[PDB]
DNA sequence: TCTAAGAACTCTGATGTCAGTAGATTACACT
DNA sequence: GTGTAATCTACTGACATCAGAGTTCTTAGA
């Protein structure tokens, strides 16, 4: 969706601009309907829901006798809707206004806290701001700083704090922007470290063998001098296996009437596996691990074919 | 923890002692098997400990005494005896107040343990060397009843 | 520690004479001092972390309440999980006319024993049943020497206390307020584990933090399996998850009572009721109808077995921020499954730290669950402010995005800046730094809607109504970077809006 | 008492006992309703909580004074409400305070 | 008798201050309880222990249905609901008067109550309360139809059921149908279609692990609802073909179950109605019948009974089965007449497979008759040869007789069953050996 | 002269998870 | 058979999480 957003910094240099999504979790388009055997109706089942009192199973009358409650301790506010509205914290609107600019390192990669990733570009047709978000770009860019900025995509929505990037592609300039953690969010544990390893003790056997494995299996290498490495396995490009699996399953099922489903197809696994010549350089330097590591046993579980013939 | 004292004390009760301040301070906590485990292990040493009756009334050992599970009665009521010289009047009739009960009980080695404690009452509280204790005639009264 | 467990903190303020009213001046009073903070800490651990445990014990009153009827100590509410119906009470005591009920329901202040006092609060934690993950005891007076007059109930002081400390309880107190007075190396150098008049360590704890907490809980622990035969155990954590609101329990209007949903599926052709075995899922493509069972919408998706598949080993430039998915995970070896593994994983670590090169695996958090393409990001600990803690050592878990997730961007061209108002912007970008720490900001949603709830629950006459560091403070960008906007105005700006 | 019955209340306040005005409200029967929706009569508190604030931000109930009601269990037949009886009204009774008072 | 005492200070335990420290002491107080009116023996002070236990003013049911707001008495809940099964056995339906409450104290503590803990007990007595007062008219007033109706309603409330608690509600389903078949009259078709479609779910499943205990619960319901309401030569090649199907699949161990519950329902259920199952028995003979024996020597003292009924069950029904037609010789010159002979020829097998053994050379005496009437009388005579050498042993004491000349004895019986003429010449021996039983 | 379709976000409800607890089941075992 | 272990499997509190459903906004629009 084309979102134009009023870029603000300070209380008097207003910038159009326009926000774009880059990545989002698809979710696939139309849901499983749900319909009845053998009459293959939609409309002939409800999903009623009805709310019943525990004491002699009372049923309580299902859109106006139920208010929402919160647990505080032990016990139950009986809050309701209305104050809901009436208490729930207002905002002005859009408001897509920089906080501040701090150092790349001031942020970091572990903590993005999105449910997606915006792309933050110029209203069209307006060259001048244009020019001025360009300005902006570059100037965070050489001097390696980063922008962080309320964000709220309306009303009613909850409002939002995190980094924006900026970046830079011969082609265009771009800012991008990623939730990042209020505090109530983020967690704190104290994780015993690892290089007190007085019961662990990677021997310099293992250590040059993980060496011999890790470069061995590089799944990336330099190619046409131009430092491109072998990055055979994108996996940017790569279309969703779960997709993939649906659609076919969609098909199978339709150029048949019922026979029982098939296995994935050998492609997609192809498809999902590294390519091949990784698996090729992969088996003398894990064949040297086997001989240098404790590998104590582990479990695991079953199935339909616990009990399934064949 | 509880199951390897009680094993120590079995046959040594001084080992005890460093240890009986959690010894009580558990003693709530557990229920079922371990608790007999755990006033068994209050047992081996009652003898000594000072201030005991405060200690026992902390957790609901007049509660605790009520339960119908043979070994754990039987150490409770055992409990009762050791203490029994040591403990001023005007709380041995509280903690009485609980012990005669045990007429209606069934076991009989309960009883048995029962009878004991009332024939100590008898014996040392006839006629007490002063009539103001109303609390010591009471628990002559009460003992001479349940023991006829 | 054991996660069932739970933390403990028992309350225990001196109600002598000695600071119910010592009120030297006219700005506080060590009474309402002590009740402020417990109010306070209360109200913070209901939100907080409303599973924990509290209790709030005085002493040296004159009437007398406990288990173990002794004398001068009062038990105002035993160890339970906090809740309003606590709030209330001990809010009936702040204020003069609430000093007033204070001291005319239990007392002025009577005769003590501190070494009776723990004792009572020793058997407080005795009595609870859940298991108790620490055990803290805070008193609250400031007699700095309990008494100095008869020994012999120092001595049995200072013996309890041990005992306390060796039966697993740890007691803090936070020296208030004396004239003078204000030393503890006089009894408590050995109780507790220089010195002024007022405590700092009392101030945090009205600092009223309402954020909410869960221990080192595994996401899910799965077996990274480096080919079909070397496997090794991890424990796929979280470290930063959008704390949504608690999700709210729906009740009826004259009775408050839960309502328990009953949500059914039935007919309509007739009054029958489908049970979950008679119903199917369906699809409308290419005006055909579609049915699965619904078993079989489920096993639409298996695709491998519960676990993580490391293929190969990347340049950690190419794995680009430029497209993150979801919150990242964190990786640490859980030494129960596979016994050694923690070497491994230590291996791992250690070598791809030092070769500068990251891990691309294959991501199945469950069963029934398609795969993502995640990368092993390794991450060194650092420690340097005051060796803790801070970002914990091992792998991250970027998950990196797929095909069908890159939106194509509707293609705009390009217009450089000139170097004139970059090099300008150069100081507009320069003035407004501000140094970002992680726990900078709060939700002012989630915190509002938490305070909003404490102010229904106690009766409050206002809303709290908390100003929250999200909205920007326009005065400070008005000021601290000078009027640059008309300049920036007349270098890049003509006069359409 | 009868009379209370069939007419339906809300004790939203009143710490005179609280948890009291209801049960002397249970003698003469008045229907006890603990969150006033639009079916009730009106709402009584003997203050003001957050909640009465709420419902003062939505007028569509009527807010009584606590002294009202103990003279109508004084006259032992219930008073229908009058200007000082209430402390705040519904657009239904402001609409009908519109022929019935002067402004 | 101290029950009226501790009965008295339990309904006191209501009231008190510290529910969450009341609750030890009622529950340990109402197990008090049931340790003294359980052992009780004088038929006298039973009853007065009955009627206190069921009493109005009081008592335990009492102390249940008002106890049922609070959650701080769940452990007393579960404990004063067990007490009340044990009860139901010690005195089998002298509770007579009491039925009625029982049954409303049962459903109002399913309906009321969270935790299964409180739940499993509760159906279990109902189960208990059902099985127990099956002839006695009150079977009527429990309105039997209501209750199906409620529980058939929490078979759908979105699975939130826990496990255990499904496989008791599994129980009541079906054991609801034996009592009082008639109010399910108009009922039954729908239980059957529940049962099989939520069995299918459970065991043909693709992704989720059987939820091995829900399962056995389905089962067993099964079986206690073909006890009326059959399945056989009506609709067979649907119904009794999926009941069927379902049974070899939870026969098969296709692999080495740790639990039990789930083998042992599936062979009772076979058990008790093969007769459903006898057209496709036949179909699977070999693999029914091998997998039969090799289930019938596991340790489990109660699925080796299991397994004796079963193979008694399997090997009636097919000899039943070959009476009428004349095709299944490949099936008994083929597998039967010479697996369980070669048992016998050879093995150094259990007492107990032996026994079986014979009992199957015995069974087939009806296909031996309509395939060749000239082995009848000489499996009789290496039978009774059998017998011969079985009994003149010379007194070998502990060991012979234990289970078999029980066996033999059934064997001749069966044989004698279908003999046309009277091998006079051997009768007296016969005779003889049926002293030598007595 | 304006009416749907997608969008988006949030919210709710199940599904599955993990640690803990403890029960009942099943193996072991008695000369 | 009888009785005591060992130990698997359960349930629950609790926490993430997909999906599903309720809701406001742009274009194409009588």
């Amino acid at each position: 969706i084309h979102w134009p957003c009023r870029l603000t910094i300070g209380s008097n240099l207003s910038i159009r601009i326009a926000a774009y999504k880059s990545i989002l979790q698809e979710r696939v388009k139309k849901t499983w309907t749900v319909v009845d055997a053998k009459t293959l109706k939609k409309e002939d089942i409800q999903k009623e829901t009805v709310y019943c009192l525990n004491d002699d199973d009372e049923t309580e009358v299902l859109k106006e006798d139920i208010i929402q409650g919160f647990r505080y301790g032990s016990d139950i506010v009986p809050f309701s809707k209305v104050d809901e509205e009436q208490m729930k914290y207002k905002s002005e609107g859009k408001c897509f206004s920089v906080l501040g600019f701090c150092k790349s390192s001031q942020v970091q990669r572990r903590f993005f806290m999105g449910n997606q990733v915006l792309k933050v570009f110029a209203a069209r047709d307006d060259e001048a701001a244009a020019v001025a978000l360009s300005s902006l770009i570059h100037a965070l860019d050489d001097l390696d700083m980063v922008a962080i900025v309320r964000y709220a995509y309306d009303k009613r929505a909850n409002p939002q704090v995190g980094v924006a990037f900026p970046h830079i592609k011969h082609n265009y300039e771009c800012l991008v922007y990623v939730q990042l953690p209020f505090m109530e969010d983020l967690r704190q544990y104290m994780f015993s470290s690892l290089k007190n390893s007085k019961k662990y003790a990677p021997t310099e056997a293992q250590l040059n063998a993980v060496d011999a494995l890790i470069d061995s299996m590089s799944l990336a290498k330099k190619d046409e001098k131009t430092d491109t490495l072998e990055d055979l396995f994108p996996t940017t490009k790569i279309p969703n296996p779960r997709f993939q699996r649906l659609f076919q399953c969609l098909l199978h099922r339709a150029l048949h009437p019922r026979e029982p489903l098939p296995p994935i197809q050998q492609h997609i696994w192809n498809m999902l596996n590294p390519p091949a010549e990784v698996t090729t350089k992969s088996q003398i330097p894990l064949s040297k691990i086997k001989t240098l590591f404790p590998l104590i046993e582990a479990k695991k579980k079953d199935q339909v074919t616990a009990q399934e013939i064949f | 923890f509880i199951v390897c004292l009680n094993k120590v004390t079995k046959s040594f009760p001084p080992l005890a002692d460093r240890f009986m301040n959690a010894v009580f301070f558990l003693l709530p906590k557990f229920h079922g098997v371990l608790k007999t485990l755990c006033l068994e292990v209050v047992l081996c040493r009652v003898e000594g400990m000072t201030e005991l009756y405060f200690q026992l009334k902390s957790k609901d050992f007049v509660q605790v005494m009520r339960h119908r599970d043979d070994e754990r009665q039987k150490v409770c009521l055992d409990i009762i005896y050791k203490m029994m010289p040591k403990l001023k009047p005007v709380e041995l009739r509280e903690l009485l107040n609980p012990v005669v009960e045990f007429v209606s009980h069934p076991s009989t080695t309960c009883r048995e343990q029962m009878y004991n404690i009332l024939m100590w009452i008898h014996d040392n509280y006839r006629d007490p060397e002063s009539e103001t204790d109303n609390d010591s005639q009471e628990i002559f009264k009460l003992a001479k009843d349940v023991l006829i | 520690y054991k996660y069932s467990g739970r933390d403990s903190l028992i309350f225990l303020v001196d109600a002598s004479k000695a600071m119910f009213e010592s009120q030297s001046e006219d700005e506080l009073t060590p009474f309402d001092m002590s009740i402020q903070c417990i109010q306070s800490v209360y109200i913070s651990k209901i939100i907080s972390s409303d599973r924990d445990l509290l209790a709030v014990v005085f002493y040296g009153t004159e009437k007398d309440k406990n288990s173990v009827n002794f004398k001068n100590i009062y038990v105002l509410q035993e160890l339970d999980n906090p809740g309003a119906k606590r709030i209330l009470e001990l809010d009936q005591f702040k204020g003069q006319q609430g000093q007033k009920r204070f001291q005319d329901m239990m007392g002025h202040g009577s005769d003590y024993s501190l070494s009776e006092v723990l004792w009572v609060c020793a058997n407080l934690f005795s009595d609870v049943q859940f298991k108790m993950s620490h055990k803290r005891i805070m008193l609250f007076t400031n007699e700095d020497n309990p008494h100095g007059n008869d020994s012999a109930k120092a001595s049995r002081a200072r013996t309890k206390a041990g005992d306390l400390r060796d039966t697993g309880i740890f007691l803090d107190l936070m020296h208030l307020k004396k004239p003078g007075g204000f030393d503890i190396s006089l009894f408590y150098r050995d109780i507790i584990s220089v010195h002024f008049e007022e405590s700092s360590k009392l101030e945090d704890l009205l600092r009223k933090v309402r954020a909410k907490e869960t221990r080192k809980r595994a996401l899910s622990r799965l077996k990274l399996k480096l080919n079909k035969d070397i496997v090794i155990s991890v424990g796929i954590y979280n470290l930063v998850q959008k704390a949504l609101k608690p999700p709210p329990i729906k009740l009826y209007r004259e009775t408050n009572e839960p309502v328990k949903t009953k949500t059914r599926t039935f007919n309509t052709s007739t009054g029958g009721l489908l049970l979950p075995s008679d119903t199917k899922r369906s699809q409308i493509y290419g005006s055909r109808q579609i049915i699965l069972e619904k078993e079989e919408t489920e096993e639409l998706k298996r695709f491998d077995d519960p676990g993580l598949m490391l293929m190969g080993f990347k340049p950690l430039v190419l794995l680009k921020k430029h497209h993150y998915l979801r919150p990242s995970l964190f990786v640490y070896p859980e030494e129960s499954l596979v016994i050694g593994s923690s070497t491994l994983f230590s291996a791992l670590l250690i070598k791809c730290l030092e070769k500068e090169v990251a891990a691309l695996c294959r991501y199945t958090p469950r069963r029934n669950i398609p795969p993502y393409f995640v990368a092993l990001v390794p991450q060194e600990e650092e420690l340097d402010d005051q060796k803790i803690q801070v970002t914990p050592p091992g792998f991250q878990l970027v998950f990196l995005p797929f095909a069908d997730d890159k939106r194509k961007m509707p293609f705009t061209e390009k217009i450089m800046a000139t170097p004139e108002q970059v090099g300008k912007m150069k100081a507009i970008v320069e003035k407004l730094r501000f140094t970002y720490r992680s726990d900078s900001f709060e939700n002012p949603v989630l915190q509002q809607h938490f305070r909003n709830l404490e102010a229904l629950a106690l009766d409050l006459m206002e809303p709290e109504q908390a100003v929250d560091l999200t909205l920007p403070k326009v005065e400070a960008m008005n000021k601290r970077l000078g009027s640059l906007v008309d300049e920036f105005k007349e270098l890049v700006y003509p006069p359409d809006y | 008492s009868n009379i209370f019955e069939d007419v339906e209340f809300c004790v939203m306040s009143g710490t005179q006992p609280k948890p009291d005005l209801e049960n002397r409200i249970a003698e003469f029967g008045g229907y006890i309703v603990q969150n006033p929706g639009p079916d009730t009569y009106c709402v009584i508190a003997g203050s003001e909580n957050i909640r009465v604030k709420n419902i003062i931000l939505s007028n569509k109930h009527d807010v009584v004074k606590p002294a009202w009601l103990l003279e109508c269990f004084k006259t032992k037949s219930f008073v229908p409400w009058q200007p000082r009886f209430m402390i705040h009204m519904c657009p239904s009774t402001k609409e009908h305070f519109a022929r019935e008072y002067d402004c | 008798a101290g029950v009226r005492c501790s009965l008295l200070r339990l309904q006191e335990t209501l009231s008190a201050a510290d529910r969450c420290g009341a609750a030890l002491a009622g529950h340990q107080l109402i197990r008090g309880l049931g340790q003294e009116c359980v052992l009780s023996s004088s038929p006298a002070v039973l009853a007065l222990q009955t009627s206190l236990v069921f009493s109005r003013d009081f008592g335990l049911l009492v102390f249940v249905r008002k106890s049922l707001n609070s959650i701080e008495f769940r452990e007393c809940r579960e404990e004063i609901l067990k007490f009340l099964c044990i009860f139901l056995e010690k005195m089998g339906q002298k509770i007579a008067p009491y039925s009625v409450e029982i049954k409303n104290t049962c459903t109002s503590v399913y309906t009321k109550d969270r935790a299964a803990k409180c739940k499993i007990p509760a159906l279990d007595l109902l189960i208990k309360l059902l099985q127990t007062f099956r002839s006695s008219r009150l079977m009527d007033e429990f309105k039997i139809g209501e209750l199906f109706s409620k529980f058939y309603g929490e078979l759908a409330l979105k699975k939130k059921i826990p496990d255990t608690v499904l496989e008791k509600v599994y129980e009541l389903l079906g054991l609801l149908g034996e009592v009082h078949p008639s109010e399910m009259i108009n009922n039954a078709e729908n239980l059957f279609r529940a049962f099989l479609g939520e069995l299918k779910t459970q065991m043909t499943s693709a992704v989720r692990e059987p939820k091995l205990p829900v399962l056995a619960g389905c089962l067993k319901g099964l079986s206690s609802l073909l006890c009326n309401f059959t399945k056989s030569m009506e609709e067979d090649p649907q119904t009794s073909r999926e009941i069927f199907n379902f049974v070899l699949k939870a026969i098969r161990p296709q692999i080495d179950l740790k639990r039990y519950a789930v083998p042992s329902a599936g062979l009772r259920l076979f058990a008790l109605h093969a007769s459903q199952f006898s057209t496709c028995l036949l179909d699977n003979y070999v693999s029914l019948f091998e997998v039969l024996l090799k289930w019938c020597a596991h340790t489990n003292v109660e699925l080796k009974k299991a397994a004796l009924s079963a193979l008694e069950s399997f090997l009636k029904q097919v000899s039943n089965m070959v009476a009428k037609n004349a095709e299944m010789h490949k099936n008994k010159l083929q597998y039967f007449m010479e697996q369980f002979y070669g048992i016998i020829r050879n093995v150094d097998s259990n007492n107990k497979e032996l026994s079986i053994a014979i009992r199957g050379y015995g069974l087939f005496a009806g296909p031996c008759k309509v395939i060749n009437a000239k082995d009848v009388d000489f499996m009789y005579v290496e039978l009774i040869q059998r017998c011969k050498q079985m009994f003149l042993t010379q007194t070998d004491t502990g060991d012979d007789r234990v289970y078999q000349m029980p066996s033999f004895l059934q064997s001749v019986a069966s044989v004698l069953l279908y003999l046309d003429t009277v091998p006079e010449v051997y009768t007296p021996v016969l005779e003889h050996l049926v002293v030598m039983q007595i």
